[PDB]
RNA sequence: AGCUCGUGUCGUGAGAUGUUGGGUUAAGUCCCGCAACGAGCGCAACCCUUGUCUCAUGUUGCCAGCACGUUAUGGUGGGGACUCGUGAGAGACUGCCGGGGUCAACUCGGAGGAAGGUGGGGAUGACGUCAAGUCAUCAUGCCCCUUAUGUCCAGGGCUUCACACAUGCUACAAUGGCCGGUACAAAGGGCUGCGAUGCCGUGAGGUGGAGCGAAUCCUUUCAAAGCCGGUCUCAGUUCGGAUCGGGGUCUGCAACUCGACCCCGUGAAGUCGGAGUCGCUAGUAAUCGCAGAUCAGCAACGCUGCGGUGAAUACGUUCCCG
RNA sequence: CGGCCAACUACGUGCCAGCAGCCGCGGUAAUACGUAGGGUCCGAGCGUUGUCCGGAAUUACUGGGCGUAAAGAGCUCGUAGGUGGUUUGUCGCGUUGUUCGUGAAAACUCACAGCUUAACUGUGGGCGUGCGGGCGAUACGGGCAGACUAGAGUACUGCAGGGGAGACUGGAAUUCCUGGUGUAGCGGUGGAAUGCGCAGAUAUCAGGAGGAACACCGGUGGCGAAGGCGGGUCUCUGGGCAGUAACUGACGCUGAGGAGCGAAAGCGUGGGGAGCGAACAGGAUUAGAUACCCUGGUAGUCCACGCCGUAAACGGUGGGUACUAGGUGUGGGUUUCCUUGGGAUCCGUGCCGUAGCUAACGCAUUAAGUACCCCGCCUGGGGAGUACGGCCGCAAGGCUAAAACUCAAAGGAAUUGACGGGGGCCCGCACAAGCGGCGGAGCAUGUGGAUUAAUUCGAUGCAACGCGAAGAACCUUAC
């Protein structure tokens, strides 16, 4: 990924709508031998998603840097994923497991900062967290901490899904401290919501 | 390594047309010394105007120099001062006397020689090669009209040791058929590590045109 | 006549297919075919031959639809699992041997009789019928 | 005869699939299937030459029917009839019939036809390999010389020779040698070039210049092997020509080291060749001359082409090689 | 101021001199060595070395594993131990609630005050994760006293079986023996030769000896805890399964050490010794065979009595228990229905298959799935299952089991290739069928080598060597 900085007098850059935040994790060249030597190709696996909590995980496979990037931003693109949170924090503490890829996302208190390793810092970074606690057990990769980190936002769930699933009105799924929090999220997201809309 | 030969030279009997045009007895190796400090002569100042052919018909000694270019207003700067000065020292280089013809080709862009020349300029002037190749092309298919699309670019690229050649392509580009009108143009870029040797083949089209 | 592999994921590539169908079919109405070699004629007549046989709904589709029909979850297995993947709904006819949770709207049944399936078929389209009276 | 790619699907991933299966092909040629559907570079086709005919076609080319030659022949008035020369066009497509084919591709036979199934041969080298070759064709990055590693000339060398390899040529003879008579080519080459009749030589050649920038003139009307005849009688020879001596001619300022050719003599090895090994499947092998480029001359027995005469064998994939 | 890891250019040496925490940088164009500019990070400091915690979920209580990656004892029985079905009562030992006492000060944490600020110091809380006393609770664990029948065991009726041991015996075949019949070969091999023969072999017939192994049934089949077990019959004995539910009433599970069983080879004493056969000869092959192949051949293989204790003792999967879609074979037994056919059931053993699981292959009701109980075991590769020491053993050896040192890996599964003296299907003057040659002779050209003042320079498997040269007397021309 060089030389990206260029001013063009053609028709167009094409620049419009989506300004979703992306992140290139790592990049491995993948050989094959043939008859008659190897045969180099490149791998980037990409991260996409927007502040709000929607994650996207492609795959890009091309024998050309910036193709691979283009690739895993349209797989990505195709394939996106809800993360419920509660603010900007996470609802509670999972445990993701991807084969190998073991990942503990733990939420904590506000303003203590996004505490992960360079992949799952990716993931939580795109996403629409702040302020949660993970770590990556396991398997010291960065595909299968990505994948993980994704399979451990699946195992994610509302605290409003959590009491719909037991039949029980909310305060009884909950404890309270967290339903604080839940109304001081809803009560920024009215402040800055009515600031956006004057 | 790849034998392939010139397809300039491999279709100038069926579709591409010679470049120098006469007729010659006992006076063929003249003309021939003649041809060759002519185009040495147009090498230097056209290939900074941005040379593409150098035809030269020739009739009772008097001769006719025809350059296709993609600039007039570079070729003929002022009238007289850049043409006939040029003009003038192919007159007096030759025992002849010039009729130099300067037209332009309709797009440059379409012209395999002079998409190697832009190519090939662009890599002397520290760009991203496989950014360059792509640039010239893509934008070739569209141009006005093209089928083929051929970049190879062997000699150190980016300034490393080992000469990595690069194959980039787009569409169909068929070397074995003979109704194929490919242009072709090789020229070299000039790095300060080394020369990058630049080859465009370009497939027009299908169309003979007997 | 036979489930081509990516008909409804893959739709962008066998749409292609169909343009040049209609290129085809637009230059048979043309006439030209004494001033072409009659080894490419031949050539296009397989050409027309098999992408005609093989292809006739899609020929009238156009439009990445929005609910499939299934005959045998079973044996057209692709056509499930694709129609599964867009997110598009699936209505079928269910043996003792087909797995009923890849399916959300089926209509169970044997499929190995002609008069059973046929007479299924008539249901369905004639729904259909019914839902183009009043649009 | 393969090498890939796009988009879809499969897989955590490298990747796979497609491109595998059934049949078919000179061929990933082509059909039928199949989570693939398509494309691209190859293969084929387009181009040149060879094989048949049609139309056009008349000099420098042909000469039948005409006329005139006599010595020498299309040599000459003439003629488009035959060639031939070069332009356009037809013609081979499994197109037509029989059988196998899954009623698909394709294969076995037959007809017509100059030609039958990619008719013959070319030109045409995919993605890449081998750090293959070339800084001496050229171009070139960097390093080195700049009082020499530049440059000018004479002489010498690149041709030396106890050897060893490699590709060729002439042989070892009677399907042959030598003398005499005689018949048939194709392509080419030519300006300070190709150079005829005639004359002088034994012969390289000398003297001379006809005539041609060449379907015309010259390379003789072109060949050699072929055919008819005579002689040689199986031998180190009328085989074989190396070597060496004398005597010349031509080219060039100059043939000593180092040119070719001719004449006279000289007359060696060599009796079909150990282990092995190479080429070739039809106008091929084998053998026979001819021309060309480079070139003042030639180390040309080389190279590139042209034609002449012209075979044997292929049961078949076990074995060696790719 | 390569990468991690903020920060790059030139000059100088070109596998040297040096660098480096690991990966690794130096073979005349190093951003990795040395010097320079320049940048970055810290700053009265900044680097190095050592020692500890961290990252290391890498000794895993929180928080790991054991089919193939390190890792399931060869298999059982059982001592301590750990663990415990249903239910009523009681105790208050575990557990829990509360209050009292105590946990000195300092530190630590929160607030505040004081020194120009801070470090620092002080005041007041909290902390002091604990322990002892009093009072309360009784679900769960436990103790005691009882009750129950589903686990466990027993009785009864059957049933299947190479389960084991002892004893007696059967035939086919191999070898030798005596006797016929009868002649020059037999045997053996890719091809042969040592070898047995011509003194009567091999061949065939009759009889005799003796030993071992059990064709066919017989296989993806039965039984045994695992090794393992197949001629027959008899005698003694072990386990399993089903059915009824008659009895006992939790007597269960596992099991550190421990005792027992434990293929083959081997060991001791005494028998036996046909076939096969290590070692050991000769023969052959081969450069050479101390090998394969051949001919002979001793211990051994066999039995009696003991040792030994090891195996790819492998399902590479410790034992127990409960549950979790199915489909189809076959083994043992009960019953409902058609009336042997299906159904249902309990126990067994295979093949395919979901969910789930796994690194992947795979597993998948006979789990490698979901959970509980107990045991074994693993902690990078070598060094090494080795030394030292002890224990057992007649010995061979087994068991238990390190360190220095050294390496930056050693591994598992799958992928793409190449490769195979792997398989299949194909082709090419690839072989075969032919014809003509080369290799021996003379010369012509080119190369090697040696010469030389100079023998200019290039091109050395196929794909260099009548090749750059389509023309070396001078020129060419580089010597």
């Amino acid at each position: 990924r060089g030389r990206r900085d260029d001013r063009g007098g053609r028709g167009r850059d094409g620049g419009d709508k989506s300004n979703y935040i992306e992140r290139v994790v790592s990049i491995n060249r993948v050989s094959k031998v043939v008859k008659g030597g190897r045969r180099f190709s490149f791998t980037a696996l990409v991260i996409v998603g927007d502040g709000k909590g929607m994650v996207g995980v492609g795959y890009g496979k091309a024998k050309e840097v910036p193709a691979a990037i283009a690739k895993g931003v349209e797989e990505a693109r195709k394939n996106f994923f809800r993360v419920p949170l509660i603010g900007s924090t996470i609802t509670h503490p999972v445990q993701g497991e991807a084969a190998a890829g073991v990942v503990m996302l733990r939420p904590a208190s506000p303003g203590t900062g996004v505490i992960a390793g360079g992949a799952a810092r990716a993931v939580l970074e795109c996403a629409g967290v702040h302020d949660i606690l993970a770590k990556s057990l396991g398997s010291d990769n960065a595909i299968n901490v990505v994948h993980a980190t994704v399979a451990a936002l699946k195992l994610l769930q509302r605290p409003e899904e959590v009491a719909a699933r037991r039949g029980l009105p909310i305060e009884d799924v909950a404890p309270a401290g967290m339903l604080k929090a839940r109304r001081e999220s809803e009560a920024l997201a009215a402040a800055a919501a009515r600031e956006g809309s004057a | 390594m790849g034998q392939k030969i010139n397809p300039h030279g491999f279709r100038l009997g069926i579709t591409t047309e010679w470049k120098s045009r006469w007729y010659a007895d006992k006076q063929y190796k003249d003309y021939v010394k003649e041809d060759v400090a002519i185009r040495k002569l147009l090498a230097t100042g056209l290939e900074r105007a941005g040379i593409a052919d150098v035809e030269i018909e020739r009739t009772r000694d008097r001769v006719r120099v025809d350059i296709h270019t993609a600039r007039p207003g570079i070729v003929i700067g002022r009238r007289g001062t850049e043409a006939d000065r040029i003009r003038a020292d192919l007159e007096k280089l030759t025992g002849k006397q010039v009729q130099l013809n300067i037209l332009e080709v309709k797009n440059p862009e379409s012209q395999a020689q002079l998409v190697a020349q832009g190519v090939a300029e662009q890599l002397s002037n520290r760009v991203a090669f496989r950014r360059a190749m792509r640039k010239a092309i893509q934008s070739a298919m569209r141009q006005p009209n093209v089928k083929g699309i051929r970049v190879q670019c062997s000699g150190r690229l980016g300034g490393a040791e080992m000469s990595r050649s690069e194959f980039y392509r787009e569409g169909r580009v068929p070397l074995h058929t003979l109704r194929a009108d490919i242009d072709y143009g090789l020229y070299e870029a000039k790095t300060t590590f080394g020369r990058i040797g630049v080859k465009v083949w370009i497939y027009k089209g299908d169309i003979v045109g007997g | 006549q036979r489930w081509l592999g990516g008909m409804l994921t893959n739709f962008s590539t066998v749409h292609k297919r169909l343009q040049r169908l209609k290129e085809l079919e637009a230059m048979e109405q043309t006439g030209g075919f004494e001033g072409r070699t009659k080894k490419e004629i031949l050539m296009l007549t397989r050409e027309k031959n098999k992408l005609e046989r093989s292809l006739g709904g899609i020929r009238d589709m156009q439009k990445v639809p929005s609910a499939v029909w299934v005959v045998d979850t079973n044996k057209e297995h692709i056509a499930v699992g694709e129609a599964r993947k867009l997110g598009i709904p699936v209505i079928a006819i269910l043996d003792t041997n087909c797995d009923p949770d890849v399916v959300d709207y089926p209509i169970p049944g044997n499929d190995d009789a002609i008069r059973s399936a046929a007479l299924l078929t008539k249901v369905i389209a004639s729904a259909v019928a019914e839902g183009l009276q009043a649009r």
